[PDB]
């Protein structure tokens, strides 16, 4: 350090080499070799997220917001030189110590613009609120009993799995891991409740295997909807899949398709969300065969534009048949127009159709 | 199409003598992590400690790949990626906050002192190898310093910072129309898939554990999009892999590949997290199932460029590099390890081996059969048809190498 | 302006990230 | 007509897909095809998970709809960036980068993972030690290493001054990286050792004025070498006896939850649950695939009998050892397991006390005492003193036999009818043959692997390699495996061995391979136990009662088996469920059928 | 009191959508969308114009169209936007001020960001204090809006894939604008 | 909105001039008619079977036909007679009863009195709740049921052989008929 | 009042004692003869409508449901059947629609659904055939002045 740049330098300093390194103290040796050795204010969430992160916190009053959520927008490399305060705090400094009561200033602001007078106060509102995040109004999410709002503000719907507890997760004996059941777990080939087997849907069969030999064994899943059996095997699957969202098994109907009109080069088509029970119309329509369904459906055992038709079963059948016909119809009657075409086309025919028998 | 047949002693082709072209850098091995990080760098400096005292110098061709310029990294990631690398270190952290969360670096994957040298040795490493393959000096490139294959355009993944295999597959992209990239890691590549993913001139093959599995990505219905549909093969396998089974279905696989889609060159990144110990991966494969791989896919007789990539226990995937290394110079090495300087790691019998586990085989042949199915079905479409160049700069390194790595201690 | 601080830098939280500041 | 079927499509349709809520979902997959929101390929597809297995039906459907047979493929993983992001710039990319590389799409562990996050793969008590000593191997590795790569650098500059002249060594400043290749590592290196910050100026007094700041470091830097290189040789010693104790458990993922995953699924419950899903699935199938009914739902082999005399004198030195069954009862367990063995397997009984006589002397006289005799306490007692009608057949499977016309004269076949407690120690009886015979086979692979593996000369000199075993003698160095491993199971059972050291010789002698011989103390015991119950419970010593007699009968009619069967019936309850396990001497083959008749 | 907004089914199952791209498959809109809330009252307030006849009710209208579009601009910025989408518009007042013009949300955003103004005007109504003749006369005349709103549903909300068509109102967030979003 | 439902022109002229006769000539059908209701929609649903390829388009036919035989009874006495009609119906009933056989409207009366009920059918349906899908359908059957109908307008609606007062579907009756029919 | 609804002309009354609109006894949906009449009421059927379901919502959209719900025979006529009944007789009336057009006036079980779906199917069948037959019989007639097949099949 310090020397008489012609002179020898000055140690720098005696090394504190108290590390606490992993080890006890790297220049330590092992210590008493016991085992081892065989013989001997300001709140801590955002105003409008409601979440965590990094924050910019207002002066006056114990609310914090983070660098992108106040309007507008403040870059954490960048910011206001000195004392910041929220917007609500701003307006009332600004409302007070100047034409203090809120009426003249208000006042003067509907007698200002009388043109949108109808929003007046509204617009003269928006300017003391700290900025927020958007949430739908309750009576919007309560309209539809399928979704539901997640911890994070989320939307979260009826797919979406319902957390693992922690403990579930990182608290298990080595032997079993509820997580993966790759260890040989016997009791998934049984139905809990009523004791018999579950049995796969693919190879109608159940794989319990010796505890002699466990190779014999497959794995089984069970659907999330369905609640029908499925080994591993039969609907190549990799895993359980008990962490992200409800598995859903092949055999249940389709909630989203994109059909390629072969001629935009698609459309889709959505199943219409499940309204509140309440507001829901089910329709029986007078029409047995051909009705326009749309792709929602009740099966009968024999403004709302969200109606649910009710549709037979033998009415299924009739469409089905339908459909079918009248398509082979039209393919049959191409091939024989095609065929009929080239003569068409065509002194002499010398089709040698006579020969033709 | 699956066939279970017992695993077979590695044998070595006398057909192929091909002349090895090493690379490693001395400084590779003085990088850390952290505290308790899994990666560790040092496991460069073991593996290439075993490989001199075998004597395996004699036969190979030791090069120190000169590092990569800041602008050549950037044939990948994008500029802004590259800068924030460059000026970050621990004590620059509070500086940069937006990045830190843009570009995931710093928290799982650390700010460790010399980020960016270790990741300037990995690329120049890779991105030579490639240019020695080219200008056909060598028939094979050995880069164990890199292969770090989770990094992605604009982000720091899976422990990989700089994404070398795409710098070192752009390198030999300049003169074989096609390549092959082969992945023997448990986890998925999807730093080098989602980078070939639209072209039909890469195939990344790649071999992983599905079934929310860090990336979480790899699904066999993954076959690229684009130009490159059914050029891509991910083979998603189950828990507890072993030998005989693996290799039951690597052979298969490679050998459609590189009849279909023949390639001009193979990039194989010999990951080490597969074998059986790791901490962060579920394989049983032991080193003769997992060097078998490598084997087999030299046998073709294509240039190949051998990458380290990712290994999580020093003790195994230095084994398991060394006697990779073996087998490409034609040599199978003797269960005995020589003495070396890093000698009391690999207990307790000090033999070159890598002991399977005892943990319960979960693939079936069933499923097996339904993986390879669909892959076959897919590959019958894939029928074949301060700026540094070409860096070639290679440095020569084994005159200063020698004394380092051979030991006669007493 | 006195801003905390964010304790943690990720936006995958780690539970996707392995060597997990927040899941082992 | 070809009318008929279709006007009964939806019958046939609905009586397969089984309850009615599948049905159902395959009446809307059907509607979305007649509202021509699905196509028909699609419909195919999703009506080959309902009929799939019935491809006599869905066949016709395929020919009724007109399938043919003979991008939107995207995959779940990666979704499609908007073109504005795409054009983030990249200074060195040739025109070549961009038609290769991908830019639109890309895919990310938040959104593969549904943002539920990954679970990793756990690992053992013992695994996790092997990755706290790695991490201790490492810092220590790494600080030293680091330092030399720092010595050698310094080294070569501080010989340089002393060349030098005086006025020449005023100015020698280095530029940064000391000439050497790396910049960074000669800084993580100054900085430790030196007090953190008062490091820095070390380093630009090492720069701006190196040849009195180079002597000095250097001199410091070698000091911290050699008591760094001191203390890992302390701890080298920590590190490799740890280690030893707990290395080969590391490997060992079944073995260690073995001991309570045995006294678990190894139970007269799993035991019956395990042999009647083989007889649904053969049923339920009927049921949808049609599969006869068949016999003999479970299957034995046995292969090689001098197994037999092994698993005897394992059960023979619990029985004498064990204080829980009195010494005159002792007798009959004894004389239980030899006459039952000789008697269902066809070995001599002669042949077996011998085999006995001898693992006795390794440590008067013999009237004809019958297996029925021991059965009953009043007869044994004798021998110890002493030196339905109208009923034709109708089941045919149940009894296997039905050879020859009138009365079987010369039959190979013997089976035993059987109840629950009969089964089960049956049971106990394979299971041990199971895992005792996979070891035999392995015992000439691995008694010439355990002679042949040598010590590395390396590893010879100085003292590495454990020898904990081999003054314990648990090293099947002068033993074949094989033999060596019942008369340490001898010593497991007589108490003289403790657990710990069982196991831990058979990890190192068989890779870990033979990890079922944990529990041979405990499933000896549970042998013996029901074999116990065979003597008790006269119920069920008068079904082995008629057993024995039919087993000593040469020529057996097919309407006596049925006599046979019917009067053991009489004896169970009519809740219990017998089984029939049955023997072919030429082959022996033993084949359990599972039976819960009238 | 509590204020009462019919909201008609179709509509508020387009906003729950709305909900789900934004906050679960973490896809924005493009924010120079085609039809901005600009054009949408310049269309309604001329259809509507000619329709009805008495002069009195077309003052009525016309400020509700002039007024909704002055709110407009104060309100998006304070609640209109979904934490992911902050980023978004910030970018976009980055850019404004570089282009040196003054951003203006009704020329900016789409249809469906004035459709969350509407969402939550009962609950905007009864924060402050207005007369209660004034109160039916905002939900009254929004309610007709929206009624119109429903006829031109099919021309304003299309669900198209992102991945697909690339001219949905959504695209995807790459995992580096996600990442500031959101961290 | 209101049901809008196209009879051919010529059909027009049939009903129209037909209501003409009743009131001002008095005439009365024979009945049973000479045309009965049956054979006239029982034959429509022959006929039309053997074009429609499809299953459905099958039932429909027979669907629409069959009701219409039985919508035909039950709306014979409430509406499609006229004043006059109406005590030539109640006779019926008494002449039904003095055989204590049911009275059958649809085998007796002839095909025009179908034709009244067509043309009162879209009024009827606006009384009705049916959707508008459903409301298409039973007037598509119809439109297409009365493009039938020119092809044998001829036969049956209009007078073949009209000399004879019996192809005249209606025949003229006594002046003190009319004046029970009146009432009073 | 003083004219009969159902023959839009003054006549003789028979009348309903709750509703005050009566009728003349010639339009009676069954024939009421003025000789013999009923005791006192006489409730039209409108009147008699209200009575027989007691007036209730509920029962009239069931008693509805169970009529087209048992009506499954002919069901696109079910709406217009069960209205039918509840409403009074009229006299047939030209409608004005026709009436418009022209320029002048003068005055003013489960085997039952098998057979039901067979036979459907069955007369489909021909159908389809006879229209692919008749395309053949054109082909063969595209060949001038001789069928192709010279024959029949
Ligand atoms: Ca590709
Ligand atoms: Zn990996």
């Amino acid at each position: 350090l310090e020397k008489d740049s012609k002179g020898n330098i000055i140690k720098l300093n005696e090394p504190s080499t108290i590390s606490e390194d992993s080890k006890v103290s790297v220049t330590g040796l092992p210590l008493n070799k016991g085992p081892s050795e065989k013989i001997k204010e300001n709140e801590d969430f955002c105003s409008a997220c409601n979440q965590s992160g990094s924050f910019l916190c207002c002066d006056t009053c114990p609310k914090s917001f983070h660098f992108l959520c106040l309007d507008p927008p403040i870059d954490p490399n960048n910011l206001p030189k000195g004392d910041w305060h929220c917007n609500e705090c701003k307006f009332k400094i600004f409302i007070n110590n100047s034409m203090a009561t809120l009426k003249k200033i208000e006042s003067n602001f509907i007698k200002q613009n009388n043109n949108v007078k109808i929003f007046a106060k509204l617009l003269f509102n928006i300017d003391s609120h700290n900025p927020k995040q958007f949430q739908l109004p309750n009576y919007i999410k309560e309209t539809f009993p399928a979704v539901k709002t997640g911890s994070r503000g989320q939307y979260s719907d009826e797919n979406d799995k319902i957390p693992l507890t922690d403990r579930q997760l990182f608290n298990t004996s080595y032997g079993q891991s509820i997580t993966k059941l790759d260890s040989y777990n016997p009791d998934t080939h049984i139905d809990s409740n009523s004791g018999k087997f579950l049995i796969c849907y693919k190879c109608n069969q159940t794989r319990l295997g010796s505890w002699s030999h466990p190779e014999n064994s497959r794995l089984i899943m069970t659907c999330d909807y369905c609640q029908t059996p499925w080994h591993l095997d039969c609907v190549p699957r990799a895993s359980f899949k008990n962490l992200g969202s409800k598995w859903k098994c092949p055999l249940h109907s389709p909630t989203k398709v994109y059909k390629k009109i072969h001629h935009v080069n698609y459309k889709v088509w959505k199943k219409q969300r499940l309204i509140n029970k309440k507001n829901q119309l089910y329709y029986e329509p007078l029409q047995k065969i051909g009705y326009q369904n749309n792709g929602n459906i009740q099966i009968i055992p024999t403004n709302q534009d969200f109606k649910i038709t009710q549709i037979d079963e033998n009415s299924i059948k009739y469409d089905f048949f339908d459909k079918i016909y009248k398509s082979k119809m039209v393919q049959k009657r191409k091939l024989f127009q095609f065929q009929e075409s080239l003569i068409d086309k065509l002194g002499s025919q010398n089709g040698n159709s006579e020969d033709n028998m | 199409v699956y066939e279970a047949t017992p695993f077979d002693p590695i044998t070595v082709k006398p057909s192929d003598k091909r002349r090895v072209a090493y690379f490693y850098d001395a400084d590779v091995g003085n990088y850390a992590y952290g505290a308790g990080h899994p990666m560790k760098p040092h496991r460069i400096r073991m593996a290439h400690s075993l490989i001199m005292n075998y004597g395996l110098y004699k036969k190979m061709e030791i090069y120190r790949a000169k590092p990569a310029t800041k602008q050549e990294m950037c044939q990948f990631h994008t500029d802004e990626y590259i800068d924030f690398l460059s000026r970050v270190t621990p004590d620059n952290l509070e500086m940069f906050k937006r990045e830190s969360v843009k570009f995931n670096v710093g928290d799982d994957c650390p700010v460790f002192d010399g980020l960016y040298e270790y990741c300037s040795i990995s690329g120049g490493g890779s991105m030579e190898g490639a240019a020695r393959l080219n200008r056909g000096k060598c028939d094979v490139a050995v880069n164990y310093a890199g292969g770090l294959h989770h990094a992605k355009k604009s982000e720091a993944s899976g422990f990989c910072y700089l994404n070398d295999i795409v710098l070192g597959i752009i390198e030999l992209l300049r003169y074989h129309p096609r390549v092959l990239y082969i992945d023997i890691d448990v986890h998925h590549g999807d730093g080098v898939e989602e980078a070939f993913y639209t072209t039909d001139r890469v195939m990344t093959c790649s071999f992983h554990k599905y079934g929310e599995f860090f990336p979480g990505t790899g699904e066999l219905r993954d076959i690229g999009v684009g130009a490159g549909k059914n050029y891509a093969v991910n083979v998603p396998l189950r828990d507890g892999i072993d030998d005989a089974t693996y290799r039951s279905v690597f052979e298969p696989v490679i050998k459609k590949i590189m009849e279909w889609y023949q390639p001009s060159a193979v990039v194989l990144q010999c990951g080490g997290d597969s074998l059986s110990g790791d901490r962060l991966g579920c394989f049983n494969l032991s080193m003769e199932g997992h060097a078998n791989c490598v084997n087999y896919v030299k046998s073709f007789g294509i240039p190949m460029m051998v990458v380290g990539g990712g290994g999580y226990t020093m003790r195994n995937v230095a084994r398991t590099w060394c006697f990779e290394t073996g087998l490409l110079n034609n040599v199978v090495l003797d269960k005995d390890l020589p003495y070396n300087e890093y000698y009391e790691y690999y207990g307790p019998d000090y033999k070159l081996s890598v002991r399977p586990s005892n943990m319960f085989n979960v693939n079936t042949p069933e499923y097996l059969d339904k993986v390879m199915t669909n892959i076959f079905a897919n590959l019958e479409n894939t029928k074949y048809a301060a700026e540094d160049l070409g860096d070639v700069e290679e440095d020569s390194a084994e005159a200063k190498d020698t004394k380092g790595g051979s030991q006669y201690a007493r | 302006a006195r801003t905390k601080q964010t304790a943690r830098k990720s936006t995958g939280g780690k539970a996707p990230r392995k060597q997990l500041a927040t899941k082992a | 007509i070809s009318l008929n079927e279709e006007v009964t499509f939806f019958e046939k349709a609905k009586r397969y897909i089984g309850n009615k809520h599948l049905y159902t979902e395959f009446l809307k997959i059907l509607n979305l095809y007649s509202q021509d929101i699905l196509d028909l390929d699609d419909l195919v597809e999703k009506v080959d998970f309902y009929l799939g297995s019935n491809k006599e039906l869905f066949t016709w459907f395929k020919n009724f709809v007109g399938y043919q047979e003979k991008c939107e493929a995207f995959g779940p993983s990666y979704k499609r960036l908007p073109k504005s992001d795409t054009f983030m710039p990249c200074s060195g990319r040739d025109d070549m980068c961009w038609e290769v590389l991908n830019d639109e799409w890309v895919g990310h562990p938040v959104w593969a993972s549904e943002d539920s996050g990954f679970i990793a793969h756990r690992k053992n008590q013992y695994e996790e030690t092997l990755f706290k000593i790695e991490e201790e191997r490492h810092e220590y590795d790494f600080y030293i290493e680091s330092n030399l790569r720092t010595i050698q650098c310094l080294e070569t500059i501080v010989n340089k001054i002393e060349n030098m002249t005086e006025n020449e060594k005023a100015n020698f400043k280095l530029p940064p990286g000391l000439g050497h290749t790396s910049m960074t590592i000669y800084k993580k290196v100054i900085r430790k050792v030196y007090d953190k910050e008062r490091g820095f100026e070390i380093i630009d007094a090492l720069h701006e004025h190196p040849a009195v700041t180079a002597p000095v470091v250097l001199k410091r830097l070698k000091q911290k070498d050699e008591e760094w290189r001191r203390a890992q040789r302390e701890w080298n010693k920590v590190w490799r006896e740890l280690e030893q104790k707990v290395f080969f458990k590391s490997l060992d993922h079944l073995g260690l939850t073995f001991k309570q995953a045995d006294k678990k699924l190894l139970t007269t419950k799993q035991l019956i649950s395990e042999i009647s899903s083989i007889k649904v699935d053969q049923t339920n199938k009927k049921i949808h695939w049609l599969t006869p009914k068949p016999k003999s739902q479970l299957d034995f082999d046995f292969p090689d009998k001098n197994i037999f005399y092994d698993i005897l004198c394992l059960a023979d030195t619990f029985i004498t050892h064990t204080t829980a069954y009195s010494n005159p009862d002792k007798e009959r367990l004894k004389d239980l397991l030899k006459y039952f063995i000789s008697l269902f397997f066809s070995i001599s009984f002669e042949k077996i006390e011998e085999s006995l006589y001898s693992h006795k002397q390794n440590v008067p006289y013999q009237q004809e005492m019958s297996l029925l005799d021991i059965l009953h306490r009043s007869r044994y007692q004798k021998l110890k003193r002493s030196n339905e009608a109208k009923n034709p057949w109708l089941t045919g499977n149940l009894v296997e036999e039905a050879n020859s016309q009138g009365i079987i004269q010369n039959r190979s076949i013997f089976n035993l009818f059987a109840n629950t407690n009969i089964y089960i120690f049956f049971r106990h009886w394979t299971t041990i043959y199971e895992r005792l015979l996979e070891i035999k086979q392995m015992n000439e692979r691995v008694t010439k692997e355990i002679n042949t593996r040598s010590t590395v000369t390396f590893a010879k000199d100085l003292d590495l390699l454990s020898s904990q075993l081999s003054e314990m003698g648990l090293d099947f160095v002068g033993e074949d495996a094989y033999k060596q491993v019942l008369r340490l199971s001898r010593r497991l059972i007589n108490g003289d061995l403790e657990h710990q050291w069982f196991e831990e010789s058979l990890r190192q002698a068989y890779n870990n391979k033979a990890f079922k011989l944990y529990t041979i103390d405990k499933v000896t015991q549970s042998l013996v136990k029901h074999a116990h119950t065979l003597m008790t419970d006269a119920k069920t010593a008068e079904i082995m009662a008629l057993f024995v007699k039919d087993r000593n009968a040469s020529t057996t009619s097919a309407k006596d088996q049925i006599i046979y069967r019917l009067q053991v019936r009489s004896h169970m309850s009519n809740t219990e469920n017998m089984f029939r396990i049955e023997f072919d001497k030429r082959t022996l083959h033993v084949s359990i059928q599972y039976i819960a008749l009238d | 009191p509590k204020i009462s907004l019919q909201i008609p089914i179709k509509l508020k199952s387009v906003l729950v959508d709305d909900w789900e791209y934004v906050t679960k498959d973490k896809k924005i809109c493009r924010l120079p969308a085609d039809v901005t809330v600009e054009m949408v009252l310049n269309k309604y307030e001329h259809e509507v114009s000619q329709e009805l006849e008495s002069p009195g009710s077309q003052s009525q209208l016309s400020e509700y169209c002039a007024g909704l579009k002055l709110y407009f601009d104060k309100c998006l910025g304070n609640m209109l936007l979904y934490r992911l989408e902050r980023l978004q518009y910030d970018e976009l007042l980055k850019k404004s001020s570089k282009d040196q013009k003054p951003l203006v949300p009704i020329r900016i955003y789409g249809a469906i960001h004035l459709l969350r103004l509407i969402s939550v005007l009962p609950e905007l109504i009864s924060s402050t204090t207005m007369d209660l003749q004034s109160c039916q006369l905002l939900i009254k005349q929004t309610e007709d809006f929206l009624v119109w709103l429903l006829m031109h549903v099919d021309e304003y909300f299309n669900d198209k894939d992102p991945n697909r068509s690339d001219d949905a109102l959504y695209v995807n967030t790459s995992s580096q604008y996600e990442g500031v979003a959101l961290g």
